[PDB]
């Protein structure tokens, strides 16, 4: 098993992390500029064209080779504490995925990376004619999402509502077995993201008339059904009673993009205080918000450079 | 014993080593304990501050084990 | 005159200046921050600057593709139209031949996999897979696999379906032919099992089968010849014109950093700043201004020169190390003995390695550069290995003997039966001599400490760094009394109890609110005393791993065990080396205890200038 | 055992043997005990500054662990 | 034991075994508290430099464990 | 002297016992201390070399509990 | 004890046992630290050819540990 | 005893017994830490395979403990 | 290895349990080390068939503690 | 030789108590090492459900182990 190893491996790889100031200094520059600037770190390290395209994928695939490729690097015990945070990766690959076999749309214009479901098993699956077969051909990895996938699967063949159900599932899913791997700085954590997923599921399906303890699942801080009951009929004073949080913050904001970039930013502090624990799961929890952060930083500031647009409205999103 | 002199007792040496267990292995315990709901408590004041006495009853109770060992220690060596 | 810019730090502005108005500059006159604005780059001297960096970066492109990158110290001074004009027929020619080479590359990469399957599946259907009325779908199948698809297609498409196969060593290419508006129905089958139809990249995968199997057979001879020569062509390039490039690269690169320090001594980066003009002849000027012991020396002048703080030279480093360093090798059968002949290779040249050519012309498996920096290195590994030899006899003072002990200079037998350093009285002493220096070394570092703040003018610091060494003169009274009794030591049993208010009371005059700290101060005081002690101890057990090694251990000792014992002695040799290397990091380790303490020492806890670790890796 | 001087009885060694036992489960505990909330400790600091005194208070109780065990053994150890 | 260097009685050696534990339990449990500190302060120098002292103070605390098994073997084999 | 032998004795071995639990625990807890010190180390270096010096520094402090330990057992094992 | 050439003796074998201890948990504390840095010395290697020679120091740092356990041993049976 | 030693009886055999314990007890440590390393190390392999030798090397460095252990008892059981 | 009469005596069983115990304790560390790297690496060949002959190799030098010890063992308490 | 300590005494007993250590260590080393292979190998029969025989074998290498020690003992013991 063993984080020994893999942990020391991802030390020598928290180095060459994109601080601070790289991204101070690419908003002073162009979008010329911006690409020589690019190139020196590690995702300029696979790029492979000028434009738009090209920037997409040089991200991607520098996150396919020194993040997605943690899982494999280790079994068991070690295995599945490291898997649930690679997870939520394979579940945007799989929300994708389930929907080009069931709509009949191309394997094309979805997210592939490594992670803990491998390339050909998202393409072994998407040419199963059956849902039944393309189910067990993902359960062969082995994880949490698969019997999360299995249950529902049962239920529905309808799209919108497999998509609902497996995220609120596996979130359930994850968190009994995390709770069960220990450590204080994964029970920090966890219950930080559940509690910005239920403010989140609150926000994106805000007024649509239906039950607010639909939109709260265990995991909780501080957050219950009548915050959600309230929130859903459009009061963001219940947001104005949320201290003793580090959710003091979205006070007096009632805006939902003001709101949900504050969630982003919370999480990613938690994580950031994390290396006081680095022992086990803690460093590469930290590892993952850090290189997931930083390349939605890029790709960001390449949007607003190529196409000009205002300063403000980027450098505000840009920074915690 | 006593450190004073009022005491002896051949069969209280054999006592000696069996009851420096009872504490030693009480102590390491209540220790490992008093050490996870600690943590837990860094986690609780994080969550919510006025639930700092949430920490505090749980916390109570390990202690409760290492005190009823020296209790048990006095009894069946040093009584007299 | 030229006018000429110059920097420096706030810190040595006066040390600076003084060398800086012997050196040749003349008319030095200070300059602050806000006179340096204004003075930034011109659009004009931007490009220049951008355009530097692409002949740079475009001589790394060009250069890496050709061969292997070097970067020597030799620039070429030319124009920007004539740096770009050497540069682009060069990487034209060699972009060029490598994606030949890619393309290459991978179609033998297919064609290796892939020529027979193809052959085997055009043969079977000769002159049917160019005609309408029959259709024809290759696929592999493995030998597990050809029953299920056998079935599969039979029950699918009754009998009047071509199933054949045929092998190739290992599975079965197999192909099916059905008839013409049956190809749904044909897939749909192969669909179920789970099999799919083989179709190769590009126009091969597109073209009939008898024609895609012929051009395979025809690409796989064919490039290996080919490729030979585009390589060939690449070699000669890189061995004719790889200096071309290298010498545009460093020019480049001068011009490169010339205009960046420009900038940012223009947006006023460098605290002390200076102008001064120097006629054209000053010009050169300006930049112009026992070997175990004067040897390294003399490179450490050039941070004699620079101090940054309280501190004192990094100097006194040297000697602490060098007997303790040549005391870690003590053997003289197997051990020191066979170390002497170590030295040689390291300071001549051997080809017994690979990464590793002739030293002489300073080729290792280090980069070229770096193996000539650390030729005074490998010369200080000589002195230390010559040096050794030496404490090696030194050794066998305790072991040889035709008296006192019980073991001649060399019986006749075999050298060496058993070691005659295990009389109790001998190992204590040679333990007790070792201390000794290790205490020298602590009274050193701590009165270099006191003048640290005295001239550094912190008083807290003086006050802390005078206290704590009170307390070593405490642990070695108490030692005393122990290591002589009441015998001896009872002429310091007194003084041990004040030794132990002056720890104290000169500590407590910078008040400090960390009291119990003080207790990690007598640890650095206590391993001073145990490495030292390890340092003799565990050199001497190195020689005794060697009784087994290279000495009696088997039979009672006879002709024949001479050349008996060689077959553990090998098998020992690397785990001895393992051993006794960890030892000789003992002399940094101890350096280190007071040197980032700042113990007469620049560091403390972080802060620019190496550890003496790197200092010495190359001196 | 003895307090002052070593044991010279046969029975006063075993007493002391046993005794033994007690402060050095209790002097492990102790440090067991320290370390989950030592290390997180920092980040009660890290995360408010202002509640760094909450983290050091949880550290001293496990403090308590080894003066208990050491209390027995004083009294116990003196004469048999 | 206090009376111990080249000889002594069988009584003296079993002294020395109960009392040896006391100690060498406590450098167990402090090297167990520094592991878990220590590889904490790491993480803290690494964020920012200033800020070594925290992790220091915090540090400092399980070697104030290590003086106290000197102690008890120092009381325990015989009073100064 | 301090701790030595050369006809050895039944005392002795008793002796021996006691002085050999003080250098083995306190080497465990130096052991396993740096180890997670040593693991952390890699990270110190790797992010700055600015912090370089601070890494040396945690390196060296687990060493303290072994060197002590040595001490204890050539006091005990070396005083009359 | 004697380790001149031989160590017969029922009286020294009581010291040889005792002594034993000592370099086990020595050797045991050793492993742990030693192995994982090697592992972790590899990692470093393999990113960045501007760490190969800190991965190389930590590696030593274990072996001191391991010596001192049987030097303390020598020691006490007959001497180096 | 040993085909190097031609001292036998009981004398050897309490030695023989005692110093076992040491190889023993440095064959655990090495035991616990080389393989954890080694099961990361397929992943290395894994990646490696120009310079897969790298992780066989890490490998062997633990090994060297145990062995070096089982010469020095090698030494101390007979010498002649 | 072999009983007999020549491989076989008093003489040899105090041979025999101090070269048994190389066996038993090789043994001991070799389970361990073998098993995670093992456990592992049976696994690569489940998940990419091209990792077999790797692990193979790989798996060897665990067992080299086991078979080390065993021409200790092996030798000495041959014949003669 | 045998177990006895009345078939050869006090020389003999010594043989009886140090063979004990071989096949109590083998049994340890063994016993945890099927554990973690076990574990592991839930992964593979989940991932490939016909390759059942491939997790048996992987798991049958750490049994060799015990097989190894266990005999040792039984056969030299076994000469009387």
């Amino acid at each position: 098993d063993d984080f020994a190893y893999l942990n020391a491996r991802v030390r020598v790889r928290r180095g060459t992390l994109l601080k601070e100031s790289f991204f101070q200094e690419a908003l002073d520059l162009s979008f010329a500029d911006f690409l020589r600037l690019l190139s020196e770190t590690v995702y300029g390290g696979e790029l492979a064209g000028q434009g738009l395209p090209d920037v997409d994928r040089a991200v991607l695939r520098t996150q396919a080779k020194l993040v997605g490729d943690l899982p494999r690097l280790v079994t068991g015990e070690a295995r599945e504490a490291v898997r649930l945070l690679l997870l939520r990766n394979d579940l945007h690959n799989l929300q994708a995925l389930l929907r080009a076999k069931a709509t009949g749309r191309p394997f094309e214009e979805v997210l592939l990376l490594p992670g803990t479901l491998r390339e050909e098993v998202w393409r072994q699956a998407y040419e199963a004619q059956d849902p039944a077969g393309m189910a067990q051909v993902l359960a062969v990895p082995g994880h949490p999402l698969a019997r999360a996938l299995r249950a529902v699967l049962r239920e529905t063949q309808d799209l919108a509502r497999v998509e609902a159900l497996l995220a609120k599932r596996f979130f359930e899913d994850v968190a009994k077995a995390a709770k069960g791997l220990d450590q204080p700085a994964l029970r920090d954590y966890l219950a930080l993201e559940v509690d910005a997923e239920n403010l989140r599921t609150a926000f994106k399906l805000q007024g649509s008339g239906l039950a607010p303890d639909a939109f709260f699942l265990k995991g909780g801080r501080f957050v219950d059904r009548v915050r959600f009951a309230r929130l859903m009929e459009g009061d963001y004073a219940v947001l104005d009673e949320l201290s003793g949080t580090p959710f003091s913050g979205l006070s007096g904001v009632r805006d939902l993009k003001a709101l949900e970039r504050g969630l982003r930013c919370v999480l990613l502090k938690e994580a950031k205080k994390g290396v006081q624990d680095p022992l086990g799961v803690g460093l590469v929890l930290a590892y993952v918000k850090e290189r997931e952060w930083e390349a939605v930083r890029l790709r960001l500031l390449a949007r607003r450079a190529y196409f000009g647009l205002p300063r403000a409205q980027v450098e505000e999103e840009v920074v915690c | 014993a006593e450190e004073a002199a009022a005491s002896g007792g051949l069969d209280r040496g054999l006592i000696a080593v069996g009851m420096g267990l009872a504490v030693g292995l009480a102590a390491l315990g209540t220790g490992v304990a008093q050490a996870r709901i600690g943590a837990a408590g860094v986690g609780a004041i994080a969550e919510d501050r006025s639930n700092f006495g949430t920490a505090l009853i749980f916390l109570l109770l390990p202690e409760t084990l290492v005190i009823f060992g020296l209790l048990i220690a006095f009894i069946l060596n040093g009584r007299l | 005159m030229e006018k000429l810019v110059l920097a420096g730090p706030k810190g040595r502005a006066k040390e600076l200046l003084q060398s800086l108005q012997q050196a040749g500059v003349v008319h030095l006159e200070t300059l602050r921050p806000e006179a340096l604005s204004a003075y930034q780059l011109s659009p004009e001297e931007r490009a220049e600057l951008r355009r530097w960096e692409a002949v740079s970066a475009g001589a790394e492109h060009t250069l890496s593709l050709l061969g292997l990158e070097a970067e020597p110290a030799r620039p070429f001074p030319e124009g920007l139209e004539a740096a770009e004009k050497a540069l682009s027929p060069i990487q034209a020619h060699a972009e060029g031949l490598t994606r030949q080479k890619q393309e290459l590359e991978e179609e033998l990469a297919l064609a290796q996999a892939y020529l027979e399957p193809l052959e085997r599946l055009a043969a079977l259907a000769h002159g049917l897979d160019k005609s309408p009325f029959l259709r024809v779908i290759p696929f592999l199948l493995t030998e597990k696999e050809l029953p299920l698809v056998e079935e599969a297609l039979r029950k699918a498409l009754e009998d009047r379906y071509l199933l054949a196969h045929e092998a190739y060593a290992g599975g079965v290419p197999a192909l099916v032919v059905v008839h013409r508006k049956e190809v749904d129905q044909a897939k749909a089958a192969l669909s179920r099992a789970g099999v799919a139809e083989l179709r190769l990249p590009g126009a091969l995968g597109e073209l009939p089968l008898s024609e895609a199997a012929r051009r395979l057979k025809e690409r796989a001879e064919a490039a290996p010849r080919e490729l030979s020569e585009v390589r060939q062509h690449l070699a000669k390039l890189a061995r004719e014109s790889a200096s071309t490039l290298q010498s545009l690269w460093t020019r480049a690169q001068d011009e490169v950093a010339r205009l960046k320090a420009l900038e940012e001594l223009a947006s006023g980066r460098f605290g002390f700043a200076l102008l001064g003009y120097v006629p054209v002849k000053a010009k050169p000027k300006v930049e112009e201004a026992n070997p175990p012991w004067v040897k390294p020396f003399e490179l450490l002048v050039s941070f004699l020169n620079t101090p940054k703080y309280g501190t004192f030279d990094p100097t006194p480093v040297v000697p602490i190390f060098f007997p303790f360093w040549f005391g870690m090798i003590v053997g003289d059968i197997g051990y020191a003995l066979l170390f002497y002949l170590v030295g040689r290779w390291l300071s001549g040249y051997v080809k017994r390695n690979e990464p590793l050519v002739i030293d002489l012309f300073a080729l290792k498996l280090k980069p070229p550069v770096l193996a000539k920096l650390v030729y005074i290195l490998n010369w200080m590994v000589f002195w230390t290995v010559v040096w050794g030899l030496i404490y090696g006899e030194f050794f066998g003072t305790f072991l040889e003997h035709l008296g006192v002990f019980g073991t001649p200079e060399h019986p006749g037998l075999i050298p060496i039966l058993i070691h005659r350093i295990d009389t109790a009285k001998t190992a204590n002493l040679l333990i007790l001599l070792s201390v000794a220096f290790g205490v020298v070394m602590v009274f050193a570092g701590l009165i270099l400490r006191a003048y640290l703040g005295l001239k550094h003018r912190h008083m807290a610091h003086f006050w802390e760094g005078v206290g704590y060494l009170g307390g070593l003169l405490g642990i070695l009274a108490l030692a005393a009394s122990y290591l002589g009794n009441l015998q001896a030591g009872w002429l310091s049993a007194l003084m041990y109890l004040g030794f132990g208010v002056f720890l104290l009371s000169v500590v407590m005059s910078s008040i400090w609110l960390m009291i119990p700290e003080i207790f990690t101060q007598a640890g650095h005081i206590l391993s001073h005393i145990r490495i030292y002690a390890v340092g003799a101890a565990g050199g001497i057990l190195a020689g005794l791993l060697t009784d087994v090694g290279f000495a009696m251990a088997e039979r009672l000792g006879l002709i024949g065990v001479l050349l008996g014992i060689v077959v553990a002695g090998v098998l020992h040799l690397l785990i001895l080396l393992l051993t006794t290397l960890g030892h000789m990091l003992q002399p940094i380790r101890l350096i280190w205890v007071e040197f980032f303490t700042k113990f007469g020492f620049y560091e403390e806890n972080g802060r620019p200038y190496r550890p003496f670790k790197s200092v010495r890796e190359t001196q």
